[PDB]
């Protein structure tokens, strides 16, 4: 786009010409170095000095140290290093990377920085890569909020395997907004990264201020991206966590709290073993659902996870998987159960793909407790238009048209509609029965099409006879 | 990911649904074949050709009415991994049957 | 009729899965028996018939395609096969049903049956209701009010099959009537060589990045994926008139013809048409203009005829997905008579398949009209 | 290879014993036009 | 085996028709393409597969006249390595001509 | 040739050269060197050889 498409170009140029999951840990502690390098800069020049040197304070070290938590130095930054190019030798970034995370005092967020391993075959190879590395990332053109921007497609320069698509995290940020102005947001098992955990409140800091945002996920280096990926986009330090451990058997903060809104993102194939091996059986959230949650069919004990920790003014916005009839006994009385009450305010679908490699639609889940008390599934196929969204990946007003729809119950023609409470008490709680408004419905009329036939026989008459004229040549 | 961990996943899903649902049929069981082994299938390209591009499948038909007689390849890909699945599960349903329903007398 | 009634499917019908079946042996070639019956185009090739635990098909059972799918409908006709995924639908009780009944009944309701979208399996859901009956006459005359209407029935489906069956025996000797007259023909008449009856043009193909050369445009574009057909006005795809900036390719007149050559051919028959538009075609098939000592349908025919030799002259062009050469398409003598053997011939053949060929002047618009207005006359049939 | 490739599977057919069968599948078809055509009115 | 190993013999094979035959022509050369990408596509189902699975390629054509409409899947996912081949050596030709021809003046 | 394989005692009185991926016919040129007046080969290959 506008600078997106020339630090794309320059960015895209540093891809060669290996398996990018090792060089991208260098690619991310290049980037996440000048990052610090500026605000850093941006810190201390609210104009003295174009560089550095190596002051001996302690005190005005550790002002940061509470304040900012990135205290190495005030000359050891991209701007200062970029004297020392193909600095023998590598690792000295190993050292770079340490006192800065000594940060025991307080309120740490490191043990983190282990980003730029050491492969590589030997020493020289390792300093000739990174040289010619640090040359592509000091050679971005640099501009200044945007500057993790382009670190947005860092994110997705897999997914052209589980992050977001930008036009979800925009639906589920307006579906858990708004009309709650209040303490606080926000929560996130299954976090993955901290993308559909930006545009909420990026969007809308100025909206209000409340709390941290708390993240949990599996994969280290997942863990790392996530937990640098709020860092980067100027966000706040204080309370804006992501916790390791899988969500199911480690879930925390058990008393902090029934949230206002929750956001989440679950992959297939996240399985555990029921029913159960574990002590989850005697917990504190899957009392509720009575009979619990089979192998494969992982993706419900997030949303009893979910109404664990959600106030009745708040509500949720989650997504999950359309394979679904009744998912076994063990799942027909769970979606029975959360029929039972208001649970559930609306269910969205959405059309295929616009993903990456799905190739089918997902399910949008949006709840509170909050009595109506009809399910309405304000589902959508069309349009939704799924062939890209590249139009205005910004402000596409795309959402208008959901938002539009979930302004008041609309009952809207080949299109979905309010639907009652006992409407859906008469099929095995599907989605979606209702409605899948009848499309391409096409029937005919009695004589219009045989006079027509009559005419084609009797030019077929008439083909006959000279057919049997010209036998004989 | 080879045909073996799909082979898993139906497998499990299979011991489901003859386990919580306690049905002691031979062909109610194969719905539930037909329920478990097309839900087990995965959803990704590059997991499914991870297992098109292992052993045990092939790409050959018998019953050319799973194919979608169009340019959806990977609805053709998926009948065959269900295919294989189902003939897996065949072989499965009837071992755990006897090997099951012996089991629970409790 | 003078009670109609509505009844539940499943309180009149055995729903069963098919029978135990391993019939994966390597070759089944034509030289078997047995109609191995499939989705879409309900046959492939044969396979030997007895002792496999064949369901041997019995009289008037039906089936059910697919999985995903839930609305092939087929009858079983007389005694076939059990293909490894048909699942049957017969009767319990006999003295009521006549299935075949229920056949003409079940593809009446296209609701839900034009709706396959998602994965799921949808056995309970046509096994519930609904089903109009001529109850409570039974069993007096409930069939009895059912005879005349599946009368009505079985000779219109006996109409679609008898003019499918004409179909296929006019496109067989009009085949072969194509070349007994107007071949080997004496004497002597030159046998002039293709490319010295005109300068035909080669093709050309865009890079499809640039969205100004590729969004808008009302030029025709040929792609073999839009051929196949005889007689093309238009195809899918219209293509910018700035594009020819750099399309490489040549504007040929209105009264042209084309002919793939990729991957087509190697396998099948290639197909030709008469393309009457200016239009330009890909890097993969030929346009081809004849000059002055012709008539251009003459050309077409001749190369519709002798389809079946000039693709074995140049056959192999070795193991490739590309195909026959460019010069021993281009070295081929073909018999040129004088002006009065163009003309009238011409007209005999192109009346003969301007009777065969779809559609307009064609058998496809009795066909499917026919088709239309049967299914127009079964919903008509239908009320209460 | 080309040569030799001996002239297995080839096959043609019949010049008019095939037209007049499909002549006789015509007179089956004009009372076919008939009972479409008088059917055609309940 | 990606794309990237499919498109090295690809593009030594172009590197070999324009060098040692000294063709000097766009549509000569682009026939030249036509030999070349298709002799460089594999012939093992693993080694299609991953390529299938590897970047770059889709699945789905622009001109599905590649397709035999038909169970040959695997035509259908050769002609589509075919097709991404032939515009990348599109793309490539009209790179090597000048780059090349202005090399060979001696 | 970047090697001396242009002036090899297995290729002397045959034609030029065989490319890098269509290496398949300097295994049948290496043949013909290594056999006597008597016996014989028996060699296989790609079928698709147009000229190549």
């Amino acid at each position: 786009a506008e600078l997106h498409r020339q630090i794309w170009q320059i960015a895209n140029d540093v891809r060669g010409s290996v398996d990018g999951w090792d060089f991208k840990q260098y690619v991310l502690g290049a980037l996440f170095y000048r990052f610090i390098s500026e605000n850093f800069s941006s810190y201390i020049e609210a104009t003295d000095d174009i560089k550095d040197d190596a002051i001996k304070t302690k005190g005005y070290f550790i002002y940061p140290s509470q304040l900012f938590c990135n205290v190495a130095a005030k000359a050891n930054t991209n701007d200062r290093l970029n004297a020392d190019l193909n600095s023998i030798f590598v690792a000295i970034e190993s050292s770079a990377y340490g006192y800065p995370s000594e940060a025991d005092i307080k309120g740490l967020f490191a043990d983190f920085d282990t980003t730029s391993n050491r492969l590589g075959n030997t020493v020289k190879d390792k300093n000739a890569r990174l040289a010619a590395v640090l040359k592509g990332v000091e050679g971005l053109k640099l501009g200044i909020d945007l500057f993790g921007d382009a670190y947005e497609f860092l994110i997705s320069n897999y997914a052209a395997e589980f992050f977001t698509p930008q036009h979800v995290s925009k639906l589920i940020a307006q579906l858990a907004m708004h009309g709650q102005t209040h303490v606080n947001k926000i929560y996130d098992p299954a976090a993955g990264s901290g993308s559909l955990l930006l545009q909420a409140k990026k969007q809308f800091d100025n909206h209000i201020i409340e709390e941290g945002f708390f993240g949990q996920e599996i994969n280290h280096t997942t863990y790392n991206l996530a937990r640098m990926n709020m860092f980067l986009h100027n966000i706040n330090y204080d309370k804006f966590d992501i916790k390791l451990g899988n969500t199911l058997t480690e879930p925390h903060f058990r008393d902090e709290k029934p949230f206002d809104a929750i956001v989440s993102n679950p992959p297939y194939s996240v399985k555990w073993i029921g029913s159960d091996d574990p002590t989850l059986i005697n917990d504190e959230r899957f009392a509720p659902a009575g009979v619990l949650a089979p192998k494969s069919k992982a993706d419900f004990a997030f949303v009893l996870h979910a109404l664990n920790y959600l106030s009745a003014k708040g509500r949720a916005a989650i997504v999950c998987f359309p394979g679904i009839f009744y998912r076994g006994g063990a799942e027909q009385k769970i979606r029975q159960y959360l029929v039972d009450n208001n649970y559930v305010e609306t269910v969205i679908s959405l059309a295929p793909n616009l993903f990456f490699g799905t190739t089918i639609a997902v399910n949008i889940l949006v709840l509170s407790k909050h009595k109506t008390d009809t399910n309405v599934q304000f589902i959508d196929a069309s349009e939704l238009f799924k062939k890209e969204t590249n139009n205005n990946i910004l402000t596409d007003a795309h959402i208008e048209q959901i938002m539009q729809v979930f302004a008041s119950k609309e009952d809207v023609a080949h299109l979905a509609k309010s639907v009652a409470f006992e409407t859906v008490v008469a099929n095995d709680y599907n989605l979606s029965v209702s409605s899948y408004v009848e499309a391409k419905d096409n029937r005919e009329i009695i004589d219009i099409a045989e006079l027509n036939a009559e005419l084609k026989t009797t030019v077929s008459k008439i083909d006959q006879l000279r057919k049997d004229i010209d036998a004989i040549v | 990911m080879t045909y073996n961990n799909v082979f898993d996943h139906a497998y499990e899903m299979l011991k489901e649904n003859i386990r919580y649902d306690d049905i002691r049929d031979t062909d109610d069981l194969h719905d539930a074949i037909h329920m478990a082994a097309d839900n087990a299938v995965p959803h990704y390209y590059a997991d499914i050709f991870s297992v098109m591009a292992s052993e045990g499948i092939d790409l050959e038909f018998e019953d050319s009415g799973l194919m979608p007689d169009t340019k959806d390849v990977i609805r053709i890909l998926q009948a065959r991994i269900y295919e294989q699945l189902t003939i897996d599960l065949w072989e499965d349903a009837e071992d755990l049957l006897n090997e099951y329903l012996e089991e629970v007398e409790e | 009729g003078v009670e109609v009634e509505w009844l539940p499917l499943g309180e009149i019908t055995k729903y069963e899965q098919p029978t135990k079946y391993l019939v994966k042996a390597k070759d089944y070639h034509d030289t078997y028996t047995i109609p191995v019956l499939t989705a879409g185009k309900t046959f492939i090739l044969g396979y030997t018939n007895e002792t496999h635990g064949i369901y041997q098909a019995s009289k008037a059972p039906v089936i059910i395609f697919d999985d995903f799918t839930t609305a092939n409908k087929w009858v079983d006709f007389d005694f076939k096969a059990k293909s490894s995924a048909m699942k049957m639908v017969t009767s319990c009780d006999d003295n009521k049903t006549l299935l075949k009944y229920v056949y003409y009944w079940l593809n009446t309701l296209p609701s839900e049956f034009a709706e396959g979208d998602h994965k799921r399996q949808w056995i309970s859901n046509y096994s519930q209701k609904k089903i109009p009956i001529p109850c409570p006459d039974n069993p007096e005359k409930s069939l009895a009010i059912q005879s005349e209407i599946v009368r009505i029935l079985d000779k219109f489906t006996a109409l679609t099959a008898e003019l499918t069956a004409e179909l296929n025996m006019r496109k067989k000797q009009y085949n072969y009537y194509r070349d007994q007259l107007l071949s080997f023909k004496e004497g002597e008449v030159e046998w002039k060589t293709l490319g010295e009856i005109g300068k035909w043009y080669g093709g050309g193909t865009p890079s499809k990045n640039k969205i100004e050369f590729w969004e808008n445009g009302s030029i025709p574009w040929i792609s073999p994926k839009d051929m196949g057909r005889t007689l093309v006005d238009s195809s899918e795809d219209y293509i910018t008139e700035e594009a020819v900036l750099h399309s490489s390719t040549k504007l040929i007149p209105a009264n042209s013809i084309a002919i793939v050559v990729r991957s087509s051919i190697l396998d099948k028959v290639l197909p030709s048409a008469l393309i009457k538009v200016p239009a330009t075609l890909n890097q993969d098939m030929k346009a081809v203009i004849p000059h002055e000592n012709i008539l251009v349908k003459y050309i077409y025919h001749m190369i519709g005829s002798r389809g079946s030799d000039i693709l074995r002259a140049a056959k192999k062009t070795g193991g490739s997905v590309a195909s026959i050469d460019s010069k021993k398409l281009f070295s081929f003598k073909i018999p040129v008579p004088n002006i009065n053997e163009q003309q009238r011939i011409v007209e005999i053949l192109d009346k003969f398949d301007t009777l065969t060929n779809s559609i307009t002047e064609g058998l496809p618009r009795e066909i499917e009209l026919r088709q239309k207005q049967y299914e127009y006359y079964r919903d008509l049939l239908f009320s209460f």
